[PDB]
């Protein structure tokens, strides 16, 4: 019952984009990276996270729609952020729990609002963590020093390579 | 190493739950199963929960209809557990 998979890092390893400007990142972003400790079962036609899209409310919390690609047709997934401690961090909408994880945590470690961003996940079930990084982009097209960091990122908090991944994108379910 | 369930199975799939079957395995190794739901291409789990060893049926609740959802069990035993046995159903 100890759990066997990669300790989720300690949040002083998990930094926050300073001055982080919620009206800003509102928008569409692409999935161009992803990397995260779950063991994914070895699929020759995986479903894909194509795009996240961040609607600020008035009452400052996101309506989070997650855009899926799931064999070959468009799926939409919609989750509520609601804000934490410190700009830029997030925690999901009150979920039932168990079997819904009894904490979670969003932190946007880098962001240039119009560009990139990368965004930190945690869902802990109890005893069990599970973390997530996403690099995002407004378009599906970064920068490889964008990329570069954001595989050392993952790394830092304790991801092997092959726990990180660049999936080929889509060409569907946005426009 | 840990004996994975080999007859998981889905039943009264509706718009919003899944129901999963198996039967239980028998060595007194076996502590219990871990079902882990994830909405497929999802890099984190949505549910995560345990039963006994006792247990051969669970149901799903909180589902999206239309979603396909990869939903493992992992046989478990004091300090161990199998190879998840995976598969992947649509709600309605």
């Amino acid at each position: 019952s100890t759990s066997d998979l990669i300790p989720a890092p300690p949040l002083s390893k998990v930094p926050l984009q300073q001055n982080f400007q919620d009206n800003q990142f509102h928008g569409k972003w692409y999935v161009v990276g992803r990397a995260g400790n779950m063991r994914l079962r070895e699929d020759k036609d995986p479903a894909k996270m194509v795009a996240t899209i961040y609607e600020l409310k008035e009452d400052k919390s996101y309506n989070v729609t997650k855009v899926m690609f799931q064999r070959k047709k468009c799926k939409y997934m919609i989750n509520t952020f609601v804000p934490g401690s410190q700009p830029g961090e997030f925690t999901l909408g009150a979920i039932k729990s168990p079997p819904g994880p009894t904490s979670t945590l969003v932190r946007v470690v880098s962001t240039n609002y119009n560009q990139h961003a990368m965004v930190f996940f945690k869902h802990v079930f109890q005893n069990r963590e599970y973390f997530h990084i996403t690099l995002y982009g407004r378009t599906k097209e970064l920068t490889s020093e964008l990329k570069e960091n954001f595989i050392r990122f993952s790394k830092s908090l304790g991801l092997p390579e092959n726990h990180i991944v660049f999936p080929v994108p889509i060409d569907q379910c946005i426009d | 190493e840990v004996p994975q369930l080999t007859d998981l199975s889905f039943v009264d799939i509706t718009d919003s739950s899944i129901g999963l079957r198996w039967t239980p395995l028998n060595s007194s190794t076996i502590i219990g199963y871990r079902i882990t739901v994830v909405a497929a291409g999802e890099g984190i789990p949505i549910f995560e929960d345990f039963v006994d060893s006792s247990v051969g049926y669970y149901t799903v609740t909180g589902l999206e209809p239309g979603i396909d959802y990869d939903i493992s069990v992992i046989t478990l035993i004091n300090g161990g557990e199998s190879a998840p046995t995976t598969l992947t159903q649509q709600t309605a």
